[PDB]
């Protein structure tokens, strides 16, 4: 648990659901299978610096 | 912006301006999404009339990715004050889509409790437009962005000669000549991530511009959170 310790290993937001941490995503993201990572389900993702 | 570097190409994407009859820029603004920028609510009264002209880095030299966009809607906050700049943030509705390309994409939106324990704790935070580059001076043909560092809330208190809100936060230096300053007012300020950014606040108020013992009050999104996103259901 502890969204402390380091984000609780979330590229975003982080819960602390009761007893472990729970990770999500903004708009435009998905959440990959291992619940940390966010994943862009388009071309152009919000946060992102155009490239 | 005073001091700062310049926005490369594809750093600040997210950066919008809102220009006037002249077609000259007096504000700045931030993409959300496709529909909806962001802005300080007090810039809705520089114009009789206004557009918000997005992808463009210098006001001159036809970069290409420009466009410019005409307001639909536009949803002040009903509490704003002009006497004290509290609940300074407004959202507009374009009439078009903005199609998102280089130099044009939305910033991400923050999570409230999130925000403020990992997004505004750190260490410093993006502020960018168009505005003087000295208190007294012109405006600017090139777009900048500046790494303003949180300030304290006490120290940001005690050097304002006016009242820090609820919705409002202090940022910048004490005695470093760097800070925001006149026309970037509803400006971004964001805040990055792990190569992310998310809009941690809007470019509201400063006494001058760098002057010592004074800091650049901005507008504390997190705490407006739900009202954006009642906003961009329009209202
Ligand atoms: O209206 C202005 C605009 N300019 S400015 O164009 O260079 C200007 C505008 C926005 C800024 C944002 C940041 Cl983060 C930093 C510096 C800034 C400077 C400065 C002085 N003033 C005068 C004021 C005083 O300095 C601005 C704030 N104010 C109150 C009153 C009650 N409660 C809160 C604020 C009254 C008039
Ligand atoms: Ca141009």
């Amino acid at each position: 648990k502890l969204c402390s310790l380091d984000n609780g290993d979330c590229d975003q937001f982080c819960h602390e659901e009761q007893n472990s941490v729970v990770c999500s995503c903004a708009r435009g993201y998905t959440l990959a299978d291992n619940g940390k990572a966010c994943i862009p389900t388009g071309p152009y993702p919000c946060g992102k610096q155009t490239l | 912006i005073v001091g700062g570097q310049e926005c490369k190409d594809g750093e600040c994407p997210w950066q919008a301006l809102l220009i006037n009859e002249e077609n000259e820029g007096f504000c700045g603004g931030t993409i959300l999404s496709e529909f909806y920028i962001l802005t300080a609510a007090h810039c809705l009264y520089q114009a009789k009339r206004f557009k918000v002209r997005v992808g463009d880095r210098n006001t001159e030299q036809e970069e290409g990715g420009e466009a410019v966009h005409e307001v639909e809607v536009v949803i002040k906050h009903n509490r704003f004050t002009k006497e004290t700049y509290d609940f300074d943030i407004a959202v507009l509705r374009l009439k078009t889509p903005i199609t998102f390309r280089m130099n044009v994409a939305p910033a991400c939106l923050p999570e409230r409790d999130w925000a403020e324990s990992t997004l505004m704790t750190q260490k410093t935070g993006i502020v960018s437009g168009f505005g003087r580059t000295h208190e007294k001076g012109r405006q600017s043909t090139r777009l900048k962005m500046l790494e303003v560092p949180y300030v304290d809330r006490n120290s940001c208190k005690l050097s304002s000669s006016f009242i820090i809100t609820q919705n409002m936060f202090c940022a910048g230096y004490d005695t470093k000549q760097e800070d925001a300053c006149q026309g970037d007012s509803g400006g971004p300020h964001v805040t990055r991530f792990k190569d992310t950014y998310f809009v941690t606040g809007i470019v509201s108020w400063g006494e001058g511009c760098a002057r010592k013992g004074k800091y650049g009050i901005y507008t504390k999104v997190t705490a407006f959170l739900k009202w954006i996103d009642r906003s961009m259901k329009t209202r």
